[PDB]
């Protein structure tokens, strides 16, 4: 869903609504799984809590 | 938390929000240490801050 | 001299694979240009870190 919505505001920006979007990741997810979730996701408009 | 001193480098330089829990010499609370997004490299605002 | 001038790029595309993926260390932050890495020569992978 990290990805699906990341494209969504990037699609929203190309069209001339910019938008912005904050997320998190499941109940208490650590690092193995952040680094993970973060590689897939490098791009702005999006921020990982 | 799993973060310490140094775990919060770690979360901000990959570019993830971090929330820390504050203690002063009498009462606690919590604040947000940095609006970094998702995006790669420091050296540019406009894409990470 | 291709895209590939980065590692994660390759994590990226080790991932695009059905048998088989790639997970960078959570040891720091180790991008790594892709002209300094080093000898492998038919290490198995199967049961293996």
């Amino acid at each position: 869903v990290h990805a699906e919505v990341a494209s969504f505001v990037k699609e929203r920006s190309d069209a001339g609504e910019p938008m912005r979007a904050i997320v998190g990741g499941g109940f208490n997810e650590s690092k193995e799984q952040l680094f993970g979730r973060q590689a897939s996701l490098s791009n702005p408009r999006v921020s990982l809590v | 938390q799993i973060y310490e001193s140094i775990d919060l480098d770690e979360l901000n330089e990959n570019g993830i929000i971090s929330i820390e829990f504050v203690r002063n010499r009498t009462n606690t609370f919590f604040r947000i240490v940095d609006d970094v997004t998702t995006f790669n490299d420091k050296s540019d605002p406009v894409k990470a801050e | 001299g291709g895209a590939y001038d980065y590692t994660n790029a390759i994590i990226t595309d080790i991932n695009q694979l059905p048998d088989f993926e790639a997970k960078l260390s959570p040891f720091g932050d180790k991008n790594l240009e892709s002209s300094k890495l080093d000898k492998i020569e038919n290490a198995n992978i199967k049961d293996k870190a």
